[PDB]
């Protein structure tokens, strides 16, 4: 249960951050306002899940999936150009997710 | 370039109801801000308006003054920001 | 002053975690008050830093004292669940951040 | 030792009341409180709004005259404090 929840404040986060790329500068209304929301509920989001699992815990797991799921999808939307280090550093904390949760 | 098709609807002789396309949702932007005045020797005003909205109410104006209108966008990087002028 | 300023937002926010346990869920005022305070001070620099310094080093030293820093800061302000065995993960985690990064 | 405390009517009008609380010390203060009020009766659900949690008066508006009301402030939780519920006859 709890790292569904840090999970989806992941997810949370990066869609927010993509979103911020799109708009300017607090400018692009629609993508504007989708990143005011995806923020608040991902603040809200680790306000909850950091009262389960312990605080340093989910800094690791949200630092990890958070890069790797950026990188993950930066391949799928830009062609990104990046090679074996990425590809294989993502199973390492990837990994390194496996020890820390269930 | 994004602010665009402004022209005047009802014309009242003091007050204006002005209108345009904010562009269209994913070039929707925050906000279009409205500055008018006199067309200057009497100061210039200026207000606000939510970039979801294409519409905008001015009022208080002088009867038979030819005014200016300038919408600009909430930044800068969407185009020049555009003016005309009209006579009540 | 030009890492210093990039580490005075992981520092902001390594503040700012640890006080959001404290905001509880947003319903306590001072943390939930504190909290944002926090991270719009890390917003603030995070770009006036980001001017000069790149960008793989910043998410690099983030993970890095993050990890360290509110682990060890939740250690003293509170204690510890811990519900998988490994910490080591944690910096293995890192590693494969640091190695995506970096690398 | 809870939160809020003193639940009093500062000044009272036939459709209105204005009422205030000690939302306790810095450390118990709330983001948000949600208000409740409704009839003594009870021939009617409860009409609620909420107010930030910095500020400890509210003013309340729209209410029949004559009639004993009840007045409860919440807390932006519930099973985690207590509230309070006072009474008043505009
Ligand atoms: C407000 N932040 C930019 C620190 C979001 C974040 C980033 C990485 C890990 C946890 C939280």
């Amino acid at each position: 249960n709890p790292y569904i929840y840090l999970g989806g404040a992941i997810l949370a986060e990066v869609i927010g951050t993509t979103l911020m790329k799109f708009s300017n500068g607090f400018t692009r209304l629609i993508p504007s306002m989708g990143t005011i929301i995806c923020y608040c509920a991902s603040f809200w989001l680790l306000a909850q899940t950091l009262a389960y699992i312990p605080t340093g815990i989910a800094y690791a797991i949200w630092s990890g999936v958070g890069i790797v799921l950026i990188s993950l999808l930066s391949w799928g939307f830009f062609g990104q150009r990046l090679d074996l280090p990425a590809i294989i550093g993502m199973m390492l904390i990837c990994a390194g997710v496996l020890i820390i949760n269930l | 370039s994004v602010p665009t098709k402004l022209e005047v609807v009802a014309a009242t002789p003091t007050s204006l109801l002005i209108s345009w396309d904010a562009g269209h949702w994913w070039e929707w932007v925050t906000y279009y801000r409205i500055t008018y005045g006199e067309t200057g020797n009497s100061p210039v005003q200026e207000f606000t308006v939510p970039g979801y909205s294409s519409t905008a109410t001015i009022s208080g104006l002088k009867p038979g003054v030819d005014y200016t209108i300038t919408v600009y966008a909430p930044t800068s990087d969407y185009g020049s920001p555009i003016s005309i002028n009209y006579r009540t």
